[PDB]
């Protein structure tokens, strides 16, 4: 039981969803064609690793995940590529025409001819699972299909699961990467519409991610491939709670108490360490206490925001490898007398730990390190409001003059829905800002 | 398998369209007989946006070629590639235009048109996903003028969901006498504010300016302009022809390209021009000098911008070159469209050139272009010259003063924008 | 937990009372786009069939 089925739309949730379960095999020790020589339960079992794989009577080894696209030539690369026998082809789902990096079409126009069958993949899926925990859903904010589709199979997971939790890895914009101008409204029109929708969202800023595998690991102009085999790895250490098990191991529901206290203040901001070439880590071992100070530096977010200027309302440390708490609490200790976390006053200053024993991998031929301990901070923040605000402010400028606005009413929408999501994000800042605040 | 059906029409049209096609079927690697002998599998990995695959492994132009005089699509025919095309794709007839938008879009291009729908009909049903249409022809002649902006109408009506792209080569008195250019090129504008998505403006008045100034061409011939046509046609669809991330289609390129929908005249720019660093290819690629419509970016504002680089070359040296001259040039990119500027690389090069680069610009200083031919248009619709030209096909006098209207707004237009502030 | 149960379910019956809302007001809104192009476009075509007959006139 625990299952989590993945949802990965568009091109960047299909593509880090690729890193992600190459990722996932190689922790775990399942080959390329779904073979887990380790796993002595043919045909099924109760392991951790089950609430991401099903088994087959074969013993193959399939990651409960559905991949979606409205145009066939990136999932295609996962139809032909290294892991293609890890997938039952009804996995893998595409169209004929993308939504043209439009929200409209996504949502809309090309999203609604292929959503029906979208569910009913998902439900397969659901009908194996003996108590469904929950989705995870990757995507990008800018993109048509990320944007627009996500939304709209949101939407429909909320009437068809009820309040089945449902978890988000989102792709915030940058200008190094980007591919359309409207990025900006895509990102507003989705996260407005899928604000209700969501119990939790990871966001994710390509420039954040950008910077990081230019400084740390020196990679001059960084590649998809380069940034999604870093995304994977904090995207391994939120979910190995989940896939791991141990009697320091702290499920992330847990977490998820404390890092959402009102349902709409559900954006975590995550923080890796350690991101080191294998030349930088030769005979240099990172000890706990030097990761843990890494999480507190904001060059290594996964969002680009200043926390030394809001105030904290949880934070969160989820080790991996050899960590013991001794290590822990002394590093922590030694955190809380330097650097300034400041909490609002209506939360405790606690800082909740999970140690998962399982050390961190590396996929070959990459740039990371392979290091003997890792640890992913999850802190809640005013200062993720920030990237609320770049974001809006993006969309102010051009929709005072309505710029590319005929792209979406052409396809049936209206202003009333711009200015709809704009007031909500609105309101969203204005939330992080309340709860900011001291008590009367 | 985003199928692009290409049209050429009249005489200019089918010359740049023959050009195109042999420029880009060698960048393809298919020979005159329509046989792939490349070394790339880039060349063929998105090889059906502009060519169908017959049996036997020959890839056929998705292309169809018009004109209502047999001359030029005849010496298509019997030239290099004339036997890769599809012979049931020419369509053609006898009476001819005589440099009459008129007769092109009313009356003999009328009788013509039906037969060239049943082609574009036939070669859009066999499309996996069609894209939309691309058409090569002139605004100061007859048939590619009138019939042109004719097909336009009569295919959006059947494909109203689909892109209309063109090529629209833009009259110039450097490079031609017929004193009626006027009156057609703006006949014609009147139908692609309304009609198009995307329209490239191939001036002339620059094609003739970069042969004689730049390359020191004292008599520049047809064929010495349409080498730079044929040069930035190639530029500006390698992002469609080539794997890669940005305006890798007409439409995500029509999103990025179009705030407006009646500001979708690009002014398309290439480099190098030579009768070479990645600093001085991004320099000339924003020099008036460079581009293919003569107006210069600097009487204007960028409202969006597309470039497209190729060859092998350093990428951390285009991004920084790329914000370099956005960053020094600030003033000439609207403040209220945040990075309206993307960049694409290609490691194919073009044939000739270690690395080139491309450039596609919506600018607002195009509106030099229009006050152009507003200018010479009004000064014989005052005099009334050569109307019976144009009555004597039917057409009334209110259709030139509208046409002039139309052209006059998206001036402003452009001009309002221009202005516009975003504080 | 009867009325966990209630709020659940409103919220599952709004969710889905809003999304059809949206898909039907969107197609009709598309719907409507597309129509007034078409309309203009015949219009054209209306008028070229007044200028050839203007000219079958004038002979
Ligand atoms: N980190 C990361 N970002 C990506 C990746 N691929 C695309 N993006 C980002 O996603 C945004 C564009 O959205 P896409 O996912 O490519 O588009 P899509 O979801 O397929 O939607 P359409 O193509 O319009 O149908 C841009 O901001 C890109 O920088 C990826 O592999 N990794
Ligand atoms: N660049 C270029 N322009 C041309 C060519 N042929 C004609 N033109 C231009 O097109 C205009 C004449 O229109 P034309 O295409 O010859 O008439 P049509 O046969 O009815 O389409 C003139 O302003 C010419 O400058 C050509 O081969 N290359
Ligand atoms: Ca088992
Ligand atoms: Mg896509
Ligand atoms: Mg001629």
């Amino acid at each position: 039981m625990r299952e989590c089925i993945s949802i990965h739309v568009g091109q960047a949730g299909v593509q880090i969803g690729n890193a992600c379960w190459e990722l996932y095999c190689l922790e775990h020790g399942i080959q390329p064609d779904g073979q887990m020589p380790s796993d002595k339960t043919i045909g099924g079992g109760d392991d951790s690793f089950n609430t991401f794989f099903s088994e087959t009577g074969a013993g193959k080894h399939v990651p409960r995940a559905v991949f979606v696209d409205l145009e066939p030539t990136v999932i295609d690369e996962v139809r032909t590529g290294t892991y293609r026998q890890l997938f039952h082809p009804e996995q893998l789902i595409t169209g004929k025409e993308d939504a043209a990096n439009n929200y409209a079409r996504g949502h809309y126009t090309i999203g609604k001819e292929i959503i029906d069958l979208v569910l009913d993949r998902i439900r397969k899926l659901a009908d194996q699972c003996t108590g469904l925990q929950g989705f995870l859903v990757f995507h990008s904010f800018g993109g048509g299909t990320g944007s627009g589709f996500t939304s709209l199979l949101m939407e429909r997971l909320s009437v068809d699961y009820g309040k089945k939790s449902k978890l988000e890895f989102s792709i915030y914009p940058a200008p190094q990467v980007s591919t359309a101008v409207v990025e900006p409204y895509n990102s507003i029109l989705t996260t407005h519409t899928t604000l209700e929708h969501s119990d939790c969202a990871f966001m994710v800023d390509n420039e954040a991610i950008y910077d990081i595998c230019r400084r740390n690991l020196d990679i001059e102009r960084p590649t998809y491939t380069n940034l999604n085999r870093l995304i994977s790895q904090i995207v391994s250490s939120i979910t190995a709670s989940l896939r791991f098990d141990g009697a320091l191991n702290v499920d992330l529901t847990e977490f998820q108490t404390n890092l959402v206290p009102y349902p709409r203040i559900h954006f975590p901001l995550a923080t890796y360490a350690p991101v080191i070439s294998a030349e930088k880590a030769y005979h240099e071992q990172l000890s706990v206490a030097e990761i843990t100070n890494a999480c507190f530096e904001p060059a290594n977010q996964m969002v680009k925001c200043d926390p030394r200027h809001g105030k904290y309302m949880a934070c969160c440390l989820l080790y991996r490898g050899d960590v013991v708490p001794k290590d822990v609490n002394a590093a922590i200790a030694t955190i809380k007398t330097k650097r300034s976390i400041q909490f609002v006053d209506w939360c405790p200053t606690g800082f909740k730990v999970g140690i998962n024993y399982q050390p961190p991998t590396v996929v070959p031929g990459g740039d990371l390190a392979k290091v003997q301990r890792a640890v992913c901070m999850l802190s809640n923040t005013t200062a993720i409001a920030e990237a609320w605000a770049r974001l809006d402010h993006k969309f102010d400028l051009m929709y005072a003059k309505r710029a590319f606005v005929h792209w979406y009413v052409g396809e049936g929408m209206e202003e009333g829905e711009f200015s709809e999501a704009r007031e909500d994000m609105a309101a969203l800042e204005k939330d992080y800002e309340e709860v900011g605040v001291d008590s009367v | 398998m985003r199928e692009i059906v290409h049209i050429q029409a009249g005489q200019c049209g089918n010359q740049i369209g023959a050009k195109f096609w042999e420029v880009i079927s060698d960048e393809h690697g298919i020979d005159p007989t329509g046989s792939y002998h490349g070394d790339s599998d880039l060349q063929l990995e998105r090889i059906n946006v502009y060519y169908n695959e017959a049996t036997g492994n020959k890839y056929v132009p998705r292309a169809i070629l018009v004109d209502l005089e047999p001359g030029t699509m005849d010496s298509v025919r019997s030239g290099p590639f004339g036997q890769i095309f599809r012979p049931d794709n020419f369509v053609f007839g006898q009476s001819g235009a005589g440099n009459n938008w008129a007769k092109g879009h009313y009356t003999e291009g009328a009788e013509l048109v039906d037969s060239v729908l049943d082609v574009v009909r036939k070669e859009s049903e066999s499309c996996d996903c069609l894209q939309g249409f691309q058409l090569t022809h002139s605004l100061g002649g007859g048939t590619g003028s009138g019939m042109g902006t004719l097909l336009i109408s009569k295919i959006r009506e059947e494909y109203p969901d689909r892109i209309m792209n063109t090529f629209s080569v833009m009259p110039s008195p450097k490079v031609s006498d017929t004193v009626v250019e006027p009156y057609n090129a703006t006949l014609s504008v009147h139908q692609l504010v309304e009609n198009t998505d995307e329209t490239y403006c191939i001036d002339n008045e620059a094609l003739y300016d970069i042969c004689f100034r730049t390359l020191k061409l004292t008599t520049p011939t047809y064929g010495d302009l349409n080498h730079l046509v044929s040069a930035t046609m190639s530029g500006v669809t390698t992002c469609l022809r080539f794997p890669g991330q940005l305006n890798a289609d007409l439409r995500k390129l029509a999103v990025n390209m179009v705030p407006f929908p009646r500001l979708h005249f690009f002014m398309p720019g290439f480099a190098p021009l030579t009768s070479l660093t990645v600093p001085e290819l991004t320099q000339q690629m924003f020099d008036s000098k460079n581009m293919m419509a003569a107006c210069d970016p600097r009487h204007g504002r960028y409202l969006t911008v597309a470039a497209i680089f190729r060859g092998r070359m350093s990428m951390k040296e285009v991004d920084e070159q790329m914000l370099n001259v956005q960053n020094k040039n600030s003033s000439y990119f609207v403040e209220w469209i945040p990075n309206n500027v993307k960049t694409a690389v290609c490691d194919i090069p073009p044939r000739g050139l270690k690395m080139s680069a491309t450039f596609i610009g919506n600018s607002t200083a195009i509106q030099e272009l229009f006050k152009r031919i507003s200018e010479q248009f009004t000064a014989m619709f005052r005099r009334k010259a050569f109307l019976h030209w144009y009555t004597g096909e039917g057409m009334d006098e209110m259709e030139f003063t509208e046409a002039e209207s139309n052209m006059n707004d998206l001036v402003s237009e452009y001009q309002q924008y221009q202005d516009a502030t975003a504080d | 937990i009867q009325k966990a149960i209630e709020e659940n379910n409103n919220f599952i019956k709004m969710a889905k009372e809003k999304l059809a809302q949206k898909m039907e007001s969107n197609k009709e809104n598309r719907e409507a786009h597309l129509a007034a192009m078409l309309e203009r476009l015949q219009e054209k075509d209306k008028h070229a069939e007044e200028v050839r007959k203007n000219k079958e006139l004038k002979e």
